[PDB]
């Protein structure tokens, strides 16, 4: 988890304070925080007198009071609060801007931005655009995955992917295929897919029109609700418009055509901070949408399917014979080499497959599990929960296929004594260069380019 | 087994002579029935009151041919599928029947027909059974 | 790790009027609900939009408030409804009063109100097939006179607690009114593992609320903030009304007595007492 | 579409202060495979839950355990009040396995002495889980049965997949003739509630002695966790209750007074009963057309209770099991639940 929070906190306070104007964000980020934060924030939310510290520690009893640190670190980490060690104590209060940025929002303040959604005549249909972006939102996966349909045609979007370079494919030939990031691309479907990308916008977002609130606000304003109009008409900065253009271009925004309106709030924006139900021509029903068979017979077992996720699942198994709702494809010791041909371990595969395609394998989780949870100490010999038999073989083949590690560069060789190692190689294991730390080796390893602190101290020894 | 007496002598047979020579009866006629005449003769003791119940097994191959000589209520109580049972198939039915019967199987409502609500249903049903 | 809040609020117009008499007539419960009104919004903003529910106990009876009982058939637009939608019903219900209502004050619908929520909690809980929602409810009351302590509700309330435990749903109560701490309630919160604050009326307790009533839902690693001891020498000798600690519970009647009993016919069960045994009580 | 315990008719008397001695057959008969590890394991399994389940509805009732192996009566757990002690005593045995026949005659007599010490009001009561198909009795029985009656010892057995006259006689005799207590299961799921039904008290049409006042008191919590000490376990209990009369500490419990010998509960234990005292008439299903009440549950709030005309679905079931005495409706699960967990009829509560 990249934990967008981590991206968030990267910036200094003035920028943080810059952003806290848009109230919904303050609320949005409020959701982000661990509960203690959420808790104590309220505790300070409506008392306009900075407060000591031990009191808060005196709020918590024993075990769990570590989260206090995990709490207080976080808030301090982004410095929402302002410490005051005036009287030796810590007099504390939020960034009042942010605090009022909340309170105003919390009790109907002057939030024109967070309340930028100017509702209008609702022309939105449920199936209306339900995949209308979902197509573009799905096709991009294929276009990213590399498939029959040019679902990844966004020149900016592609240039984003190329700029993002998270995909392991031949950009020289144009490919940005399943790298580990591509594998990760397969990994975090919605929360991962959205966020994992969204930063790419920021990743590309460095050149012109910083306007981060007008950027971020365009996000959480989207993250707010399907207000449709009242902003896309006017209530958005030009940075919003480009973001609006980008959002629709990213698909993540439910903006219709004609380039003059308030775009609808596509479901994605809900999914952006949902962590809830996420599924959604006219046939759109799950959970069986992802349909497949998991078992120790090394094959495709597919009645239902996601007509891309299949070829996605193929990315570790050879397609041999497509049929209407089934395909002959043998996922075997041979097939797994492909995920290693890309290189990524199919370890993500395990739980995901133990999580996905079970819609077609629901009788499986009882033909296999038998709920072998409480009978654990009554039998020395459990039964396939969760099915490891191929997974062991996988884990077997895992090393068995991998079975090597290579290094390259120069080779430092035949050192002198136990300082350069136990002065500056556990210190190379303390300044992050080494590509081998074998103490007695008297020889150590890096990657050729990586010496800026490697031909520097052993000379000094 | 199926009871028999020709362990003994012409005493029956010599008697059978007159019996068979006069009455159109063969030894078997006498034989097959009379064993049954003694076979179920045991069984009638098994039940005293309609409260009671029990299991009545028969252990001989030839009983299969002998289904058609029972007292009527017996054979009515005898179902077809119980024919030529082996032990395994037998033990199950009792295993249930015991378990089942042991339940306080007291409908206390359908007993009107079978226990004839007193002075009323005999009045009722036999007024309806007046024909 | 979301949850569910289910406020339970009485509206005792007598007490609500007495609330004007109490302290000052400087703004009745109209202040309170206001303070409450926002308080929910936090709970909404708090978790991953974990749901809430409100049930109210008017004079003649009770009524769900938030969940918007079948009716047709700014403020982040999700808050804005929840309250102003509910507010309608509070007003719509507020329309429901008159002296005929004012005549049948023979009980306080409080207890039954509590029950309904539990049901409602179970209603959600039992349907809560996916990602089970731990949950807690909350009570408030303009504790006033005209009944220093109703006693019939004793039983049913206590039946709530047993359920609450089994339902694992803590309760919380915020009494505002005369300095008469409802042991019943105070016991309840303690047994239900909640809090209690017989605070005064004037303040807009949102300060209390966020602090004192945001704690449980899932968190509960944390010190309760209750008052002093919750002495559990329970209901007075029903015969007398004298709170008991050296009790005398009769028998199959289960009534609670002092040394008072008439030696016969438990003054809730027509059960003449074992005279020899009754005498054996005099053994001191 | 209904199977209702029609009328809640003690109607005024049920046996609260109980003294139940649970006895389990532990024989090779218990080692037959009708149940998965055996009957015996499921037994001890289903016994475990029982204890809380028992002590839940009966926080005022002592209880103890007996096993029956090798034709021997073998107490396992002294009759007491804590569940846990009882509860743990099972698991110990649960791993151990039965040996030798069940000697019913040994069982009761060990109980007969065992149940002597309890006061008169305490329902002197025993429950049996027989597993075998016969017994091995060291002494007489028909005489032995009578001795029980002389002591007013109700009994009840959970027959295995059979019926045996003597116990069938035993229950019948010991419940003053009027019998229902010889239940023998036909299905394992039945056994589940078979324990559960044993939880409640058990009068039907009683004879009435002098049911006396029960002396008792109530303790109060303490504060200083540091000042730890004890007076019933003599340990350093961080700090707990104190006798209203003896005024001595005690490990937290509904226990008796280890200092001046009286019963000390809080009250909730009493409250825990009363639903047993006056339960509720069942919520009645509604007519398939005449209901016409709100399209939303009362107790819960579920819009349906019907189907708004769905051919063979709306007329299929008037999902409106509803109360009589308050005459207010109620949801399906609600009535299922309000009759189950908390009894406290909401509609009948508020009027
Ligand atoms: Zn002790
Ligand atoms: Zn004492
Ligand atoms: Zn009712």
């Amino acid at each position: 988890k990249h934990s967008v929070t981590q991206y968030l906190e990267e910036i200094p306070q003035q920028v943080q304070n810059r952003l806290y104007t848009s109230p919904a964000t303050c609320l949005a980020i409020y959701r982000i925080l661990p509960p203690l934060a959420k808790f104590f924030i309220m505790a300070m939310v409506f008392n306009e007198n900075e407060v000591p510290l031990l009191d808060l520690d005196k709020w918590v009893n024993s075990n769990g009071k570590l989260q206090f640190q995990n709490a207080i670190k976080s808030m301090k980490s982004l410095h929402l609060l302002i410490p005051n060690k005036s009287s030796g104590t810590l007099m504390i209060n939020l960034n009042p801007t942010f605090k009022i940025s909340l309170r105003n929002a919390l009790t109907g303040g002057e939030v024109q931005n967070s309340f930028g959604v100017v509702v209008e005549e609702n022309v939105v249909s449920l199936d209306l655009l339900d995949e209308y972006s979902a197509n573009k939102w799905e096709t991009i996966l294929h276009f990213m995955v590399g498939t029959p349909l040019a679902k990844i045609p966004s020149e900016k979007v592609l240039n984003l992917l190329k700029h993002s370079k998270l995909m392991e494919e031949v950009n020289s030939t144009g490919e940005f295929k399943i790298t580990n990031e591509g594998f990760q691309f397969l990994l975090q479907e919605i929360n991962s897919q959205l966020w994992t990308l969204l930063l790419q916008y920021l990743k590309m977002i460095e050149t012109s029109k910083m306007d981060l609130v007008d950027v971020l606000h365009f996000i959480f304003m989207l993250g707010a609700l399907e207000v449709g109009k009242a902003y896309k008409i006017d209530a958005l900065s030009e940075t919003q418009r480009i973001m609006l253009q980008d959002m629709r271009d990213y698909g993540l925004v439910f903006q219709k055509h004609s380039n003059d309106s308030i775009f609808y709030p596509t479901k994605l924006a809900l999914m952006l901070t949902s962590d809830t139900k996420t599924i959604r021509g006219l046939k759109n029903q799950d959970i069986p949408d992802g349909s497949l068979i998991v078992e120790t017979n090394f094959k495709i077992y597919s009645y239902s399917n996601s007509p891309l996720q299949i070829a996605v699942l193929s990315l570790f198994v050879h397609l041999k014979a497509r049929f209407v709702n089934m395909v002959l494809g043998q996922i075997t010791r041979e097939s797994i080499r492909r995920a290693l041909t890309n290189g990524i371990t199919a370890d993500q595969i395990i739980a995901y497959l133990e999580t996905h395609a079970h819609p077609q394998m629901r009788r499986l989780a009882e033909e296999k599990l038998e709920k072998k949870l409480e009978l654990d100490p009554n039998c020395k010999e459990p039964l396939q929960v969760l099915p490891p038999t191929v997974v062991d073989q996988i884990r077997l083949w895992q090393l068995e296929l991998d079975r090597v590690i290579t290094y390259e560069g120069s080779l430092y060789s035949d050192f002198e004594t136990s300082q350069e190692y136990n002065l500056l190689s556990k210190y190379a294991q303390d300044i992050g260069v080494l590509l081998w730390k074998d103490d007695k080796k008297k020889k150590f390893f890096i990657s050729k380019e990586g010496n800026s602190q490697v031909l520097d101290f052993a000379k000094r020894k | 087994g199926i009871p028999f007496q020709y362990t003994e002598s012409r005493i029956l047979k010599a008697r059978l002579e007159f019996m068979r020579e006069n009455y159109r009866i063969r030894e078997n006629d006498f034989l097959s029935f009379d064993a049954m005449r003694h076979a179920a003769q045991c069984l009638g003791r098994v039940l005293r009151g309609k409260d009671d119940y029990g299991v009545m097994v028969l252990a001989d191959r030839r009983f299969s041919r002998k289904r058609s000589q029972l007292p009527k209520w017996i054979a009515q109580g005898l179902s077809d599928a119980d024919l030529n049972l082996s032990t395994d198939m037998a033990i199950s039915n009792t295993k249930q029947f015991l378990r089942t019967m042991a339940q306080p199987t007291d409908p206390k409502d359908q007993e009107g027909v079978s226990v004839w609500s007193y002075e009323d249903l005999i009045k009722h049903q036999n007024s309806r059974k007046d024909q | 790790s979301p949850s569910l809040l289910t406020v339970i609020i009485e509206i005792a117009p007598k007490l609500w009027t007495t609330f004007d008499e109490e302290g000052n007539e400087k703004g009745s419960i109209i202040k309170v609900l206001e303070a409450l009104i926002v308080f929910l919004n936090a709970h909404l903003a708090f978790n991953s939009a974990n749901k809430v529910a409100v049930i109210a106990a008017y004079s003649q009876g009770i009524k769900y408030l938030y969940p918007e009982s079948t009716s047709a058939l700014x403020x982040y637009r999700r808050f804005r409804n929840v309250d102003e939608t509910l507010v309608e019903e509070i007003y719509k219900l507020f329309e429901l009063e008159k002296k005929q209502i004012e005549q049948n004050s023979q009980r306080s619908t409080l207890a039954g109100a509590m029950s309904a929520g539990l049901t409602y909690v179970n209603r959600i809980s039992k349907e809560s097939v996916t990602t089970s929602l731990k949950s807690r409810l909350l009570v408030l009351t303009c504790g006033s006179g005209s009944s220093k302590d109703e006693i019939f509700q004793y039983i049913p309330i206590m039946n709530c607690i047993f359920s609450a435990t089994k339902m694992k749903c803590p309760i919380d109560v915020v009494k505002i009114g005369g300095s008469k701490e409802s042991t019943f309630l105070q016991q309840t919160t303690d047994a239900t593992n909640g809090v209690y604050l017989h605070v005064e009326s004037t303040e807009g307790l949102i300060q209390y609320l966020a602090t004192a009533m945001f704690i449980d839902p899932s968190l509960r690693p944390i010190i309760v903030k209750p008052n002093h001891g919750s002495v559990d020498f329970r209901t007075s000798c029903y015969l007398t009304g004298r709170v008991v600690a050296v009790g005398f519970i009769c028998s199959v009647c289960l009534c609670v007595l002092s040394i008072i009993p008439p030696g016969n016919k438990c003054p809730a069960c027509d059960s003449q007492f074992d005279e020899h045994v009754i005498a054996k009580l005099k053994r001191k | 579409k209904k199977r209702t315990a029609k009328k809640n008719i003690t109607p005024y008397q049920r046996g609260i202060i109980r003294s139940l001695i649970l006895t389990l057959d532990c024989s090779e008969a218990m080692l037959e495979k009708d149940l998965r590890p055996n009957r015996h394991a499921m037994i001890i399994q289903y016994a475990i839950d029982f204890v809380h389940e028992f002590f839940d509805q009966n926080p005022i009732s002592q209880m103890g355990i007996i096993i029956m192996r090798n034709g021997l009566a073998q107490l396992v757990s002294q009759v007491s009040g804590n569940p846990q002690d009882h509860i743990d005593a099972l698991k110990s045995i649960r791993k151990q396995e039965p040996k030798g026949n069940p000697s019913l005659q040994n069982a009761l007599e060990m109980a007969r002495g065992l149940l002597l010490p309890v006061p008169a009001h305490c329902t002197r009561e025993v429950l049996i889980v027989f597993g075998s198909l016969s017994t091995t009795d060291p002494g007489d029985i028909h005489q032995t049965i009578d001795s029980l009656v002389s002591e007013k010892i109700r009994v009840k057995v959970l027959g295995l997949s059979a019926q045996v006259a003597i116990c069938k006689e035993l229950c019948k005799a010991t419940n003053y003739g009027d019998e229902s207590f010889y239940k023998i299961l036909l299905d394992e799921t039945h056994l589940k509630e078979l324990f559960n039904e044993a939880v409640t008290p058990l009068p039907v049409n009683k004879i009435n002695k002098g049911f006396t006042l029960v002396k008792m008191g109530f303790p109060t919590r303490i504060f200083e966790d540091t000042p730890t000490f004890c007076s019933c376990h003599s340990k350093l209990v961080y700090g707990g209750y104190f006798c209203p009369n003896c005024h001595s500490k005690v490990c937290s419990l509904p226990t008796v007074c280890p200092c001046c010998d009286l019963m000390l509960i809080l009250s909730t234990h009493l409250a825990r009963s009363y639903h047993h005292l006056m339960p509720l008439k069942t919520f009645a299903e509604v007519p398939t057309t005449e209901k016409f009440r709100s399209e939303d549950c009362f107790s819960c709030q579920s819009r349906f209770p019907x189907x708004x005309x769905x051919x063979x679905x709306x007329x299929x079931x008037x999902s409106r099991y509803r109360c009589e005495d308050c005459k207010q409706e109620f949801c399906v699960d609600c009535d299922v639940f309000i009759h189950e967990i908390l009894h406290n009829c909401p509609g009948c509560e508020s009027k």
